DNA sequence: TTTTTTTTTTTTGAGCGACTGCACTACAACGTTGTAGTGCAGTCGCTCTTTTTT
């Protein structure tokens, strides 16, 4: 391999960058991005400079893509400034400025890149796949709009239940007994095949034929058992073998156990005494008859129906899931990869790949260790050997720890075998040189420490600026790696975990006790920093050992946080307390729910307070009254106002903040309140939110929004973090108590060493188990390298002779089966003394060891400080006056029009019919039928309605007898919208008296009450029309429910005007029309031009009665001027 | 930070022992003393919501339904009754799995309850 | 077509693998008795990761 320079990398063909742990990968990516933008390199440069929308950057994590986009934007801005200034403060920027000859064109290109930075092509894998599926949908065959689903487990369990229904129900008893012996239900089958249903479907070694069912396999195994039973029945009654010292003389009793065994073939499990009838076991303890060899051939392979059922499940459930998602039209995360791989698998899609070569003629793929084989197949389909396109796979094979998620190191080995060039980053900028030398010493003890030929380890180099980092103690300079060897011959699992957790807690309390006095320090050169509780971090692998560390650390009065805590907030007691509080708010009448909600820890009352609340009826009455007020706030204003009034009146937030350990409870209460407010806006009913909260309490499913947050940030806590959640982070002091604990893989799912394909062996072959255990050990070694390379100043290890075998003292320990002992014991099985000598053999200035001491002196010292005085500002006045733009409504035989349905919708339908219809032309019946079809009314009403409409049109509405047919199109104006200003506060007492002074209809009608309205008033006049040089107004009222006879005279219409208070509306209409005719027509007089206001009741117009239906009113011509003076100012 | 903390819930309450204390009260006390202090002295019973309807038929038997089936099978075998009639009664209600798996479950539960009844009715 | 009320919980790990006790015969030392290997049965540790994609 060679070293990598970002200004000398040839960007042609395929290149493989191996960025080690702690190296500047994001800086090298930004340097290569600037190199691709400016087109630098000379002979090794790109043939043409590319824009921002042509550089494709692919990174898995979304936060990594956002950080890289922000860093590239900052680098573009800094390089633009340095090119405009011809100077910089960075040496790489200095060499970048020295490589270019021109400055103005480069500055213009960097300015265009800064302006086009929003349209940068830096996406994720699934985002790029979705964008390529939506862009070229024709060659791929993708829908334009699809619905992504987050959780796929429900449809998978439904398809597994359907498979168990259609396969396990019609089986007979002799097959269903074996099926029940294999799995209890479909849940066990789904738990077995859940690692194979997701992702790429594996290839099954030696699959069953397609015509073999369960009954044929059962009959075959029954015949195979019956042949051995027949051969035992034929060769019974003889004994010719020699009696050995190991062979006891009770074997004839075992033959008696085989005499009663052959009764029926309804069972499936043979006797263990056939193991006594093996020629290979009897010879080791002379067998000549082939009955013993037939018994050994029967016990050579296990008689199991499991593989055929697993194959049928893997053939049926994935197909049913894909068919259901194609029927519903939904899509998944891996479905985009599968669709793009099937599109590139086709013949036309290759041309689509050329379109991708037209789209982005470059690719920089970050985090290539987390690469599915579909992704590498796509990237080989697009960017294998085409000219002018470059592929840059920037990754690290020593960090591939996501094999549980779907990643695979054999894909990386195939990629390394396919490509030709390799580049590596030499410098490490994170840790001290002592830790770097310890890592380069531990992993280079033997050859091929990762046990694979294609994964070589190279010694990395430390930084020159960080060579003075020292974690100093009270005594002297503490070394980098301190392997705490637990003393003893053989120990269990729980006892070893407890002892190493106690040793780690003792070391933590010693570092915190000496750190607060200025003894234990972190020294950079001459600068020093005391070690707080946030510096020490414990790196665990599982949740049980994390809880063990937290329990062993909280005993010594040391608070610790768990960063990998993904538990839901709805699974705590605070969600149940909030549910009880909401049930007491919704139903405050029943005292049982209110008493159960008041006694919770959220309220915080003593038993004496509850007793006095049960005894005093008046205090419970006050509580019921305030809970009814809370229910009123909850019904009017929502969830968060009710919760804030409850937390402010009861003052429970101050009591929870005063109580030690109640801040996490308060943050959980606030998050539950935020989630209840987020879920309450999407629900109309009030009990539906309570049912949703009870369901989410009963559903422990983990969403990204419904997870527990960090309780506090100001107070420093010991951060426990798993190894997978510690990838890419940084910690000063790292403790690894359970780095020697290992787990043996039992299932046989491996990868071939030649074809690099996933091979699932359903039969229990030892070669597949060994090939899976080798990959498990390689994964454990990669986890060890990830956990080791996160410390900066000091790392501590917990070593112990751990024995996974059930024997306590067998003379050998299983540390060679782990990842640490394979480097300590050089891959050889040894003892505890051998492990101690292998630890003491590699003793340097950076690597030391000490024995585990069990002992505690004192927990800690608080050393609290006082808080300064603080106050809150108070608003002096009201925030705003009553300014609102309101309207008039804000200030307030068998077929006949009398039998018309009275409502708002028929009123608006008749209003739209009178608006849309022309008054000059006669009414056509087919137009009325089409309008009734558009409205949705009955068709039988149409021939009576049109003659009623013409009866309305034939009736004149004027003091001279002017009909509606005499009005031309230019004279009429329908639905005049007006805005009327008012700058004074509208007093109802000063307005109603001014109305009653002139209007004769205000004799009764006690005055309405409304607030002071200052601002604008909206209005919609129905019709304004001129005739013989005089303007007139017309409005439509059509409710008229209480009248069916001819009683709608002028007295009833005046009573309706006084009841519905249409006098104010007509007066505002006259004022608006007066202002409109004053603004529009020059030389305007109110008495000369205005004629009156006509109200037209539609259901009151009769042919024989011209006066019924119409209502003509003229103002006194003195109220309008005073109202204009009042509205003006 | 000027608020009072949460005081302890435990407080000495006045209580006079009555004349006639029934045996049921002592049994409910010694079944759970903290629960009898909560739901009888201060009448505070934390009422949890009932469980939702499951989405599928019961393929396995575990929990309260298995305990009720075992209790009824033990009360049936203590009188030497017909186990097949109770099997048909529990199968007609749908509480058992369909087909052969319900028969296997009923057979193993009948074996366990017969092993218990051979000790129960030996000294009854 | 009218209408009546009611307060009680219960349950849940088992197969894998070792330790030790008791019996039973095989074989050599002194027909009978002590030493050794094996098998059956009751009792006890243990144990079931990691996470993020619009």
């Amino acid at each position: 391999a060679e070293t990598l320079d970002p200004l000398r990398l040839p960007l042609q063909g395929e290149r493989l960058i191996e960025a080690s742990a702690g190296t500047g990968k994001t800086f090298t990516i930004a340097a290569l991005y600037l190199r691709l933008l400016l087109g630098l390199g000379g002979s090794a440069a790109f043939p043409r400079p590319l824009t921002v929308e042509e550089l494709l950057v692919v990174t898995f994590t979304e936060a990594a893509t956002a950080e890289l986009r922000g860093r590239i934007r900052s680098n573009i801005h800094e390089l633009r400034i340095a090119c405009l200034r011809e100077t910089t403060d960075n040496p790489l920027y200095e060499r970048l400025l020295e490589e270019i000859d021109d400055k103005a064109q480069a500055a213009q290109w960097l300015l265009l890149a800064e302006r086009q930075m929003d349209e940068a092509a830096v996406f994720t894998i699934h985002g790029f796949c979705q964008r390529m599926l939506n862009l070229n949908a024709f060659e791929s065959g993708m829908l334009f709009e699809q619905q992504l689903i987050e959780d796929e487990s429900l449809l998978r369990y439904q398809a597994c239940a359907d498979f168990w229904r259609r396969h396990c129900y019609p089986l007979p008893r002799e097959i269903a007994q074996v099926v029940f012996e294999t799995w209890k239900g479909p849940q066990a089958l789904l738990r077995d095949i859940n690692r194979y249903l997701q992702g790429e479907a594996p290839v099954i070694k030696a699959p069953p034929p397609d015509d073999e069912t369960l009954a044929s396999r059962h009959a075959q195994i029954v015949a195979r058992i019956d042949t051995v039973k027949q051969q035992w029945r034929d060769a019974v009654g003889e004994l010719d073998a020699l009696i050995e010292s190991s062979g006891i003389d009770r074997r004839k009793f075992n033959r008696s156990n085989q005499a009663k065994w052959i009764d029926k073939i309804s069972a499936w499990a043979e006797e263990e005494t056939n193991s006594y009838q093996l020629p290979e076991s009897l010879e080791k303890f002379t067998p000549r008859h082939p009955l013993f060899e037939a018994i050994d051939q029967l016990l050579a392979e296990p008689l199991s129906i499991r593989d055929l059922v697993i194959t049928r499940a893997l053939a049926e459930i994935r197909e049913t899931v894909a068919r259901e998602k194609r029927r519903r039209g939904e899509l998944g995360f891996d479905d985009m990869l599968s669709r793009l791989d099937s599109a590139l698998r086709s013949e036309s899609g290759e041309v689509l790949a050329a379109a991708i070569r037209t789209r982005f003629p470059v690719a920089m793929i970050d985090e290539f260790q987390d690469t599915d084989p579909q992704q590498y197949r796509i990237f080989r389909r697009i960017w294998h050997h085409q000219p002018e396109t470059a592929l840059l796979l920037i990754g690290d094979p020593k960090q591939a720890i996501y094999a549980f998620r779907g990643a695979d190191i054999f894909t990386y080995m195939k990629a390394r075998s396919e490509v030709h060039a390799h580049y590596t980053l030499d410098t490490n900028w994170r840790s001290a040189p002592g830790m770097v030398n310890s890592v380069n010493k531990l992993f280079s003890q033997t050859d091929d420490a990762f046990m694979f030929r294609e994964i070589p380890f190279i010694p990395v180099k430390s930084a020159g600026k960080n060579q003075a980092l020292r974690f100093v103690f009270k005594g002297e300079t503490q070394p980098a790696m301190k392997m705490w060897l637990m003393e003893g011959e053989s120990c269990g699992v729980g006892d070893y975990q407890s002892t190493m957790a106690q040793v780690c807690a003792a070391q933590i309390r010693d570092w915190l006790q000496a750190g607060q006095r200025g003894e234990a320090l972190l020294m950079n050169g001459d600068d020093a920093r005391p070690v707080r509780a946030s510096d020490i971090s414990v790196l665990v692998r599982s949740r049980q050992e994390a809880a063990q560390v937290r329990d062993a650390l909280t005993l010594l009065e040391i608070p610790s946080v768990y960063l990998s805590n993904r538990d839901s907030v709805f699974e705590t007691l605070e969600a149940q307390e909030m549910l009880w509080l909401l049930q007491a708010v919704m139903t405050p009448e029943r005292e049982n729910t209110l008493r159960s909600a008041l006694a919770t820890s959220m309220m915080g009352l003593n038993a004496l307070d509850i007793e006095t609340l049960n005894n005093d009826e008046h205090a419970w009455d006050v509580v019921v009254e305030e809970f009814d007020g809370y229910r009123q706030i909850w019904r009017k204003r929502g969830v968060m106002p009710m919760l804030r009034a409850l937390m402010s009146a009861r003052n429970i937030a101050e009591n929870l903040l005063a109580t030690a350990g109640g801040e996490r409870r308060l943050t959980d209460i606030l998050h539950i309140s935020e989630l209840l407010q987020e879920a309450g806006t999407q629900l109309e009913s009030e009990h539906a939110l309570v049912r949703w909260l009870s369901q989410h309490i009963l559903e422990p499913d983990s969403n990204a929004s419904s997870q527990q947050m960090r309780l506090e940030s100001d107070k420093h806590l010991v951060q426990i973090v798993t190894i997978h959640k510690s990838k890419g982070l940084e910690y000063p002091l790292v403790w690894l108590p359970f780095i020697t604990n290992f787990r043996v893989q039992e299932q046989a799912f491996y990868h071939d060493r030649h074809s690099f394909e996933a091979v699932l062996d359903l039969n229990a072959a030892p070669e597949s188990v060994d090939l899976a255990e080798a990959e498990r050990l390689a994964e454990d070694l990669r986890l060890l390298y990830v956990a080791l390379t996160r410390s900066v100043w000091h790392c501590s290890l917990g070593v112990a002779p751990l024995v996974r075998r059930r024997g306590d003292k067998k003379g050998d320990t299983d540390v060679h089966q782990s990842a640490l002992g394979r480097l300590l014991q050089k891959g050889e099985p040894q003892d505890a003394a051998g492990l101690r000598t292998c630890i003491e053999a590699l003793c340097d200035d950076d690597i030391a060891w000490q024995t585990a001491q069990t002992g505690d002196n004192q927990p800690w010292q608080v050393n609290d400080v006082s808080t300064a005085e603080l106050n809150a500002k108070t608003l002096q006045r009201l925030p705003g006056d009553n300014w609102r733009v309101t309207s008039y409504s804000g200030l307030q035989p068998t077929l006949t029009p009398h039998q018309f349905p009275r409502g708002a919708s028929p009123g608006t339908f008749l209003h739209s019919l009178f608006e849309d219809l022309d008054f000059t032309q006669p009414v056509d019946p087919n137009w009325v039928r089409e309008k009734l079809e558009l409205g949705g009314f009955e068709s039988q009403w149409e021939p009576v309605l049109t003659e009623w409409i013409t009866a309305v049109l034939q009736a004149p509405l004027n003091e001279t007898g002017v009909s509606l047919s005499q009005l031309s199109a230019r004279n009429k104006q329908v639905e005049m919208e007006f805005y009327l200003p008012i700058s004074e506060p509208l007093i109802a007492s000063q307005l109603d008296t001014l109305i009653r002074q002139f209007d004769p209809l205000s004799a009764g009608c006690p005055p309405l009450e409304f607030m002071q309205v200052r601002g604008m008033l909206k209005g919609f006049i129905d019709l304004v029309f001129r005739h013989e040089g005089r303007y007139y107004l017309l409005a439509y009222k059509s409710n008229w429910l209480g009248e069916d006879s001819s009683a709608y005279t002028q007295q009833a219409m005046a009573a309706a005007m006084q009841a519905h208070r249409y006098d104010l509306q007509y007066q505002l209409y006259t004022l608006a029309l007066h202002r409109y005719l004053r603004h529009r027509i020059a030389d305007y007089d109110y008495e000369h031009h205005f004629g009156g206001v006509i109200y037209l009741f539609l259901r009151g117009v009769d042919k024989e009665h011209p006066q019924q239906g119409i209502y003509t009113t003229r103002p006194n011509a003195g109220l309008i001027a005073l109202m204009d003076e009042m509205f003006a100012g | 930070q000027a608020g009072k903390a949460h005081s302890e819930f435990v407080q000495p309450l006045p209580f006079t022992l009555p004349e006639t204390v029934p045996l049921e009260t002592l049994q409910r006390f010694w079944a759970h003393p903290v629960r009898a202090f909560f739901q009888m002295r201060l009448q505070v019973n934390f009422r949890t919501e009932d469980s939702e309807i499951p989405d599928t038929e019961p393929f396995i038997l575990e929990g309260l339904s298995r305990y009720q089936i075992n209790q009824q099978l033990l009360n049936a075998l203590v009188e030497q009754d017909d186990a097949e009639r109770l099997f048909r009664r529990f199968r007609a209600a749908g509480d058992l799995p369909y087909g052969a798996f319900g028969e296997i479950f009923w057979e193993t539960q009948c074996q366990e309850m017969q092993q218990l009844a051979d000790r129960v009715i030996a000294c009854r």
